[PDB]
C-alpha cells in the first residue's frame, strides 16, 4: 500500500501504487474569484481547485502554482495536495507513504520545501522524490535508452544506459506546452480571434490538444496552407461561436523544433536530444539512438515521432539506425513508471522515513534523491 | 433569535414582511401624507438634501414598522433589499435612519438581482429588472454579480406613464357631463400619476412581435398608405366621477411599443439582455443564456414575457448579434412568487438563514464605531 | 456548512498555530433547480377584438392588497382577513419609561401612566 | 509622386490628419459617425443621415453617436470609409486623395485582416499613389528625438507598452491590454449613476468623456482620499444644469492602475510598463527604465506621472533610476512622429506603390511594414 502523486505543471496525476492507470487526473490550478465589494451568493468556496475550477472558469482567475517545474506559490500547492489526498483519492496521508515527482536540474529549495510540507503538514510516514525521466523508462520495460520527456512546464533529456544515468549529459529546456499555448494565442490574435484572460487561455489549450499536428516539412506545409483550404479545420468554443484556425494549426507545434519563433535563442527539442547523446560516452551512443523514448503530453502531437526521426537522422551519422519509442499511453508515462517502482520490494528500502527526516533534517532528501 | 424583517424601498411600491414566508405581508405605494400637502410626497427621491430625505424615510419606516407590520424595531434584524448602483447618499441615509433613530440590531444591503436568483434555486442566471425608474440587467454567475457587464435604459414605469399621458392629450375625448357628450380635448392640463397607472394596468396590453412590428412602421408612416393592424375596441374610463375619458384602441397597444422600439441607437428592453450577454466572458455565455430571469412589475403587463423572448430571438438573427449569440437557446425561468415580489422573496429566503445573516450583516456596534457602510466602491 | 467553515477558520486564526495538523482533517440535501420553459404562454387572442369591462378587471390598489397571488380578474380575487391595529407605548433616550396603555385598550380611554406637556 | 504625403493617425477616440510639412496636425476631429436619434421619415429634420466631426459637435444632442473603431480594431468598415472620405472633404485638408501619398498608424499586435482591409480601401476606393502602415509606438520616439525608449501609449481604445533600444524593437516584449480611456469613460458613467446622475444615451456618453477629460485626478494614495471628505466640485453641462461629481472623480481613472476592482482580468498600466521591461534582456533593463516615454491622451490625467513613478518604483528593482519623460504634446505626439518620418527621404523607399500591390499580392503591405 503506497501513493504515487505526479506534480506536473499542467496536470497532477495521482493514484495508488500497483494500479494500471492513475485514479484521479485533474488540471493543477487554483481558482480565486474576481470578487467586487458586492455580497456573494450561497454555496461559495473561498478558493476552488482542479475539475471544480475547470467547471467555474468564467469568473475565477486561473493561477498555475508550478511555473517551469518550480513551485512559485507553496500555499497554492498545499491546497492542491489537500484536494489530491482527502477529496480526489479519498485516503489519509498519515496511513500511506507518498512518492512525488520533480523535473531534473530544478532549484534545490524546490525538493527541500516539497518534502518539508509532506513530513510536517500532511505527516506522511515516508517520502521519496524521483526524476520524471527515470520513471518514464519503466513504462516501456526498457532499462537502456534516452527519453525526451516534454511536459507542460518543462522538457528534459535524461540518458540512462543499463540502469545507470549520466547526470552531466542531462539538458533542460524551458520551452514547453504552456509556452506553445501562449504562442498559439498570439498567432490566433493575428488571424482575428482574440484570447486574453486566464479562462480564455484554458480554451486555447483545448483547441491546441485537438487540432494542432506536427508537419514533416514546415516550408512545404506553409505552401499547401496558402494555396488550398484543406488544412483549415473548424472548432466550436464553449460559446456557440465557431472559429477556423487555418495554417496556425501546424505553426504552433513548429515552435518545439525551432524556438526562434517563440524567440528564446535556444536549440530545438530535436537538436537538444542529439546534443545530450553527443555529451554521453562514444560507445553507449548506439543504444541511445536505437532507444529514444518520447514521454509527457507534449509528445502526443499527431506525427511528432515522424518529424523527430527525420531531424535526428539528419544530425546523426548515416550508418546509425534511429528508432523513436512512442507508446499509446505517453500522457500517463511518468505515473505508470512510479506505480511499477513503488510496487517493487527493492524500493521498500529506498524510502526516506520520518525518523530519518527528524534527526538529519530536510537536507537528507539531496543525498537520497537519485 | 427572532424572524428578521425584509424591506425593499422602491420609487413606485415598497415590499414589506417577515423572513421564511411565501410572499410579502404588506405592499403599498412608497409615499407619505404630510399635513398641508394635497398630493403625498414620494419617500425615495435621488439628488436632494440629506436632512429632507432623512425626515421622509423616518416618517415612512415608522408607518411600515407599526401600521403595516406590528413589531418592535430594536428587537429583530433587518434585510434591506436595494438594486445595485443605488445612489450612495440615499443608501447611506437609509442605514443612518435604521441605526440612529430606530436602533436596529443589524442591516444587510442585499442586491435585488442576486436575491431574485435564490428564489429559483439555480446558482447562475441572467436577471432583467424592469422597474419604475430604469430597466436594469446584471448577469449573476454562481453567486458572483458581474458589474463589468452591467446594462440599464430608462424604459420602465415612469417612461411608460409619461408616454401614455402624451398620447391621451393628443387624442383627448372626455364626457365632462356639461354638454361634453361631443369630444372635448384637454379640459385638464395634466392627468394625475395615480389615474395613468390604473389605465396602464387595466386597459393597455403588450402586442405580439408580428403585430407590434407593423404598429412601429404604421405610426412612422414610412412611404405607405394606412398599413396598420385593426385595433381593439375603445374603453371608456371614469375621471373624478362625472368626467368619462374615452381611451382610443390605438393608444392601448402603441404606448408599450416605446420599450421595444429600436429608435436607431438599437437600445430596447429586449436588446439590453443581448448587449450585456455579448460583453460577458466567453465561458459563461451558454449557461447565462439558458437561465433568464424577468423580475419587476413592468414585466407583469399582459403578454410582455412572450414579446420579449420573441423580440430577443428576432434581434439574435440581426447581423450585430448573429456572430456571437447566433446558435444560443434562450429559455425563461418561472419564479415561485409573482414578478413584482421575486426580489422580496429572496431576502426572506436569505433572512431565514439566521447563522449566515448575523455574520454577513453590518452590526450597529460596528456602524457607531466606524460610521462607514461597506459598498462595491473602494474603501 | 459556511458557519462551520467560518468557525473553524476563525478559531485557527485565534489559536495562531499556523494550521498545525494535530489530528486528521475533513447525508446531503440536493434541491433540483427549476426547469426553464422553451416558450412562455402567449397573450390569448381574446384580448384582440373584445370589449374590456373595467368592472370585471381589478384596479392596482385592490390587486396589491392580495399580494401572494394578485389576480387580474375579480372572480379570482378572494376577501382577505381584517388587519390588526397597534397600541403604541413611548420610551425616551435619557429617561426610561414615560407613558403606556392598559391590557384592555379595547373599549377603554384610560392611561396606565398619564403623561403629556399640557398636563404639566 | 513628389507632392507632400498626408499623415493620418487611426486613433479610436480622435483621428488626427494633416500634411507632413506642418509641425502640428491642422485638422483633428472626433472619430465617430453621427446619425439622427429619431428615425427620420419627415422633412425639416437633419438631412443626409451623416454628421462627422465639427458638424456632429454642433447638433450633438439630436444625433446618435456610433464609434466605428473599438479596441484598435475596425468593426464597421462602411462607417470608417465615410470618416476617411471626410478627411478628404472641403471641411478638412480640401485635396484629392489620388494625388498625395498616405501614412497610417495602426496599434501594435492588431489582426492582419484589419491591416489588409485598411490597405484595400485606401488603394481601391481612394486611388492613393502609395500607402505605409506603421506602429504607433515607433513614431512617438521620432517626435521626442531619441532612438532608445519604452513607449507606454495609452490611447482611447487600447493601451500598449513597446520597448525599443537603439532603433531595435523586441517584438516578444510588446504588451497590449484593452483597458484604455474608453473603458475609464464607461466605468465613470457607472460611478456617476452611483452618485445618482444617469447618462443612458449614446450622446450623453460623450459628455461623460468631457466630464472625465475636465475633472478626474489620480490620487497618490487612493485609500486616504476615500476616508477624507470630498469638496464635491460642480461641473456645468451643455444644457446649463450643475452636477456634483464628488468621490467618483478620483476612483474612476484608478481602474487603469487596478482593473481587478470593477472585475476586468488585466495586468494594469503600471504592470504592463514594468513587465515589458522585465520581459526584455537583463543588460537593457536599466537603460529602458532610464528612458520611458508617455504617449496618447489617457496619460494626461492630473497626477498620472506622479502615481506611475510610485507604482513602478515598488515593482521595479531597488536603487534603479526611473525617468518617465512625458512631452508637452502627448495627445499629438504619435502624429508629429509620422510627420517627421514622412518628411525623410528614407520614407520614399519604405512605402508600397499602387502598381506594387497589384503585382506582388496581399503580403506586400505586411512584409514592408517593418
Ligand atoms: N493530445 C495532446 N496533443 C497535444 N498537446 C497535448 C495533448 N495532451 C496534452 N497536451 C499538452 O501538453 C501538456 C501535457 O501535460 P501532461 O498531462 O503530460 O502533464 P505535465 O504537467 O506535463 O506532467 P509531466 O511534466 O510529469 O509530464 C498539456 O498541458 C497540454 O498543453
Ligand atoms: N401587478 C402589476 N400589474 C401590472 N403592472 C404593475 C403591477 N405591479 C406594478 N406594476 C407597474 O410596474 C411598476 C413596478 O415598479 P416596482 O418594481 O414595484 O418598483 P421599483 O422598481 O422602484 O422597485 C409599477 O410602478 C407599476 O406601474
Ligand atoms: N486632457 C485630457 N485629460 C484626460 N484625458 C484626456 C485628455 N485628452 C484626452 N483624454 C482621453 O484620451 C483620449 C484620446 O486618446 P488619443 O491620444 O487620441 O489616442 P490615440 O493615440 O489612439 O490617437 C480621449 O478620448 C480621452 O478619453
Ligand atoms: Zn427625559
Amino acid at each position: 500500500a503506497a501513493l504515487v502523486v505526479d506534480n506536473g505543471s499542467g496536470m497532477c496525476k495521482a493514484g495508488f501504487a500497483g494500479d494500471d492507470a492513475p485514479r484521479a487526473v485533474f488540471p493543477s490550478i487554483v481558482g480565486r474569484p474576481r470578487h467586487q465589494g458586492v455580497m456573494v451568493g450561497m454555496g461559495q468556496k473561498d478558493s476552488y481547485v482542479g475539475d471544480e475550477a475547470q467547471s467555474k472558469r468564467g469568473i475565477l482567475t486561473l493561477k498555475y502554482p508550478i511555473e517551469h517545474g518550480i513551485v512559485t506559490n507553496w500555499d497554492d500547492m498545499e491546497k492542491i495536495w489537500h484536494h489530491t489526498f482527502y477529496n480526489e483519492l479519498r485516503v489519509a496521508p498519515e496511513e500511506h507513504p507518498v512518492l512525488l515527482t520533480e523535473a531534473p536540474l530544478n532549484p534545490k529549495a524546490n525538493r527541500e520545501k516539497m518534502t518539508q510540507i509532506m513530513f510536517e503538514t500532511f505527516n506522511t510516514p515516508a517520502m521519496y522524490v524521483a526524476i520524471q525521466a527515470v520513471l518514464s523508462l519503466y513504462a516501456s520495460g526498457r532499462t537502456t535508452g534516452i527519453v525526451m520527456d516534454s511536459g507542460d512546464g518543462v522538457t528534459h533529456t535524461v540518458p540512462i544506459y543499463e540502469g545507470y544515468a549520466l547526470p552531466h549529459a542531462i539538458l533542460r529546456l524551458d520551452l514547453a506546452g504552456r509556452d506553445l499555448t501562449d504562442y498559439l494565442m498570439k498567432i490566433l490574435t493575428e488571424r482575428g480571434y482574440s484570447f486574453t484572460t486566464t479562462a480564455e487561455r484554458e480554451i486555447v489549450r483545448d483547441i491546441k490538444e485537438k487540432l494542432c499536428y506536427v508537419a514533416l516539412d514546415f516550408e512545404q506545409e506553409m505552401a499547401t496552407a496558402a494555396s488550398s483550404s484543406s488544412l483549415e479545420k473548424s472548432y466550436e468554443l464553449p460559446d456557440g461561436q465557431v472559429i477556423t484556425i487555418g495554417n496556425e494549426r501546424f505553426r504552433c507545434p513548429e515552435a518545439l523544433f525551432q524556438p526562434s519563433f517563440l524567440g528564446m535563442e535556444s536549440c530545438g527539442i530535436h537538436e537538444t536530444t542529439f546534443n545530450s547523446i553527443m555529451k554521453c560516452d562514444v560507445d553507449i551512443r548506439k543504444d541511445l539512438y536505437a532507444n529514444t523514448v518520447l514521454s509527457g503530453g507534449t509528445t502526443m502531437y499527431p506525427g511528432i515521432a515522424d518529424r523527430m526521426q527525420k531531424e535526428i537522422t539528419a544530425l546523426a551519422p548515416s550508418t546509425m539506425k534511429i528508432k523513436i519509442i512512442a507508446p499509446p499511453e505517453r500522457k500517463y508515462s511518468v505515473w505508470i513508471g512510479g506505480s511499477i517502482l513503488a510496487s517493487l520490494s527493492t524500493f521498500q528500502q529506498m524510502w526516506i522515513s520520518k525518523q530519518e527526516y527528524d534527526e538529519s533534517g530536510p537536507s537528507i532528501v539531496h543525498r537520497k534523491c537519485f | 433569535e427572532k424572524t428578521a424583517v425584509v424591506i425593499d424601498l422602491g420609487e413606485a411600491f415598497t415590499k414589506c414582511g417577515f423572513a421564511g414566508e411565501t410572499g410579502p405581508r404588506c405592499i403599498i405605494p412608497s409615499v407619505i401624507k404630510k399635513a398641508g400637502m394635497p398630493k403625498p410626497i414620494k419617500v425615495v427621491q435621488y439628488n436632494i438634501n440629506t436632512e429632507e430625505l432623512y425626515s421622509y424615510l423616518k416618517e415612512f419606516i415608522h408607518i411600515l414598522y407599526f401600521r403595516h407590520l406590528l413589531v418592535n424595531p430594536r428587537d429583530r434584524r433587518v434585510v434591506v433589499i436595494e438594486s445595485v448602483l443605488c445612489p450612495s447618499h440615499f443608501r447611506e441615509t437609509l442605514t443612518r435612519v435604521l441605526f440612529k433613530y430606530f436602533e436596529v440590531p443589524s442591516v444587510l444591503l442585499a442586491p435585488s438581482h442576486l436575491m431574485a436568483l435564490l428564489t429559483l434555486g439555480i446558482n447562475s442566471a441572467m436577471v432583467l429588472d424592469c422597474g419604475y425608474r430604469e430597466s436594469l440587467v446584471l448577469p449573476i454567475y454562481e453567486g458572483i454579480p458581474v458589474l463589468n457587464c452591467w446594462g440599464a435604459l430608462p424604459l420602465g414605469g415612469k417612461a411608460l406613464h409619461k408616454e401614455l399621458e402624451t398620447q391621451l392629450l393628443e387624442q383627448c375625448t372626455v364626457d365632462t357631463g356639461a354638454a361634453k357628450e361631443q369630444s372635448l380635448p384637454s379640459v385638464m392640463g395634466s392627468i394625475p400619476e395615480g389615474v395613468l397607472e390604473d389605465i396602464k394596468v387595466r386597459t393597455c396590453f403588450v402586442s405580439d412581435l408580428t403585430r407590434g412590428l407593423k404598429i412601429q412602421a404604421a405610426k412612422f408612416n414610412i412611404d405607405g398608405n394606412t398599413e396598420r393592424p385593426s385595433p381593439p375596441p375603445n374603453v371608456d374610463y371614469p375621471l373624478d366621477g362625472e368626467k368619462i375619458l374615452h381611451v382610443l384602441g390605438s393608444i392601448r397597444d402603441s404606448v408599450v411599443e416605446i420599450l421595444f422600439e429600436q429608435d436607431n441607437e438599437e437600445k430596447s428592453v429586449a436588446t439590453l439582455i443581448l448587449d450585456s450577454l455579448m460583453q460577458c466572458p466567453i465561458d459563461t455565455r451558454k449557461q447565462l443564456a439558458e437561465n433568464l430571469v424577468i423580475i419587476g412589475g413592468t414585466s407583469m403587463l399582459p403578454g410582455f414575457l412572450h414579446r420579449l423572448l420573441a423580440e430577443i430571438r428576432y434581434l439574435v438573427e440581426k447581423p450585430k448579434y448573429k456572430k456571437t449569440l447566433g446558435t444560443k437557446t434562450f429559455r425563461i425561468h418561472t419564479p415561485p412568487a409573482k414578478a413584482n415580489c421575486v426580489a422580496w422573496l429572496g431576502g426572506a429566503i436569505f433572512g431565514a438563514l439566521q447563522d449566515i445573516l448575523g455574520s454577513r450583516s453590518v452590526s450597529k456596534e460596528y456602524y457607531n464605531q466606524t460610521g462607514r457602510i461597506p459598498d462595491w466602491c473602494s474603501l | 456548512k459556511e458557519k462551520v467553515e467560518r468557525d473553524r477558520k476563525k478559531l485557527a486564526r485565534r489559536r495562531n498555530y499556523m494550521p498545525l495538523a494535530f489530528s486528521q482533517h475533513t447525508k446531503e440535501i440536493k434541491i433540483e433547480p427549476a426547469q426553464a420553459v422553451d416558450e412562455v404562454e402567449p397573450l390569448p387572442e381574446d384580448y384582440y377584438t373584445r370589449p374590456v369591462n373595467l368592472t370585471e378587471v381589478t384596479t392596482l390598489q385592490q390587486r396589491l392588497l392580495q399580494p401572494d397571488f394578485q389576480p387580474i380578474c375579480a372572480s379570482q380575487l378572494y376577501p382577505r382577513h381584517k388587519h390588526l391595529l397597534i397600541k403604541r407605548s413611548l420610551r425616551c433616550r435619557q429617561c426610561e419609561h414615560n407613558l403606556s396603555k392598559p391590557e384592555f385598550n379595547p373599549t377603554s380611554i384610560k392611561f396606565k401612566i398619564q403623561l403629556v406637556a399640557v398636563n404639566y | 509622386i513628389a507632392n507632400q504625403p498626408v499623415v493620418i493617425d487611426n486613433g479610436s477616440g480622435v483621428i488626427k490628419a494633416g500634411f507632413a510639412g506642418d509641425q502640428i496636425p491642422k485638422y483633428c476631429f472626433p472619430n465617430y459617425v453621427g446619425r439622427p436619434k429619431h428615425v427620420r421619415v419627415m422633412a425639416g429634420a437633419l438631412e443626409g443621415d451623416i454628421f462627422i466631426g465639427p458638424k456632429a459637435e454642433e447638433h450633438r444632442g439630436l444625433l446618435s453617436i456610433r464609434y466605428p473603431m473599438e479596441h484598435g480594431i475596425v468593426k464597421d468598415w462602411n462607417d470608417m470609409e465615410r470618416i476617411w472620405q471626410y478627411v478628404y472633404s472641403k471641411d478638412q485638408l480640401q485635396t484629392f486623395s489620388e494625388e498625395h501619398p498616405v501614412l497610417l498608424t495602426e496599434a501594435p499586435l492588431n489582426p492582419r485582416k484589419n491591416r489588409e482591409r485598411a490597405a484595400e480601401v485606401f488603394f481601391e476606393t481612394f486611388n492613393v499613389p502609395a500607402l505605409f502602415i506603421s506602429m504607433q509606438a515607433v513614431l512617438s520616439l521620432y517626435a521626442t528625438g531619441r532612438t532608445t525608449g519604452v513607449v507606454l501609449d495609452s490611447g482611447d481604445g487600447v493601451t500598449h507598452a513597446v520597448p525599443i533600444y537603439e532603433g531595435f524593437a523586441m517584438p516578444h516584449s510588446i504588451m497590449r491590454i484593452d483597458i484604455a480611456g474608453r473603458d475609464v469613460s464607461r466605468f465613470l458613467r457607472l460611478y456617476l449613476r452611483k452618485e445618482g446622475y444617469d447618462f443612458h444615451s449614446s450622446s450623453e456618453f460623450e459628455i461623460v468623456k468631457a466630464i472625465k477629460e475636465r475633472a478626474c485626478y489620480l490620487s497618490i494614495n487612493p485609500q486616504k482620499d476615500e476616508t477624507l471628505e470630498t469638496e464635491k466640485a460642480q461641473y456645468y453641462l451643455p444644457d446649463g444644469s450643475t452636477i456634483e461629481i464628488g468621490p467618483s472623480r478620483f476612483r474612476a481613472p484608478e481602474l487603469l492602475f487596478r482593473p481587478d476592482l470593477i472585475g476586468e482580468e488585466s495586468e494594469g498600466i503600471h504592470e504592463v510598463l514594468v513587465f515589458a521591461i522585465q520581459k526584455s534582456d537583463m543588460d537593457l533593463r536599466r537603460t529602458l527604465f532610464s528612458n520611458i516615454v508617455l504617449s496618447g491622451g489617457s496619460t494626461l490625467f492630473k497626477g498620472f506621472g506622479d502615481r506611475l513613478l510610485s507604482e513602478v518604483k515598488k515593482l521595479a528593482p531597488k536603487d534603479v533610476k526611473i525617468r518617465i519623460s512625458a512631452p508637452q504634446e502627448r495627445l499629438y505626439s504619435t502624429w508629429i512622429g509620422g510627420s517627421i518620418l514622412a518628411s525623410l527621404d528614407t520614407f520614399k523607399k519604405m512605402w508600397v506603390s499602387k502598381k506594387e500591390y497589384e503585382e506582388d499580392g496581399a503580403r506586400s503591405i505586411h512584409r514592408k511594414t517593418f
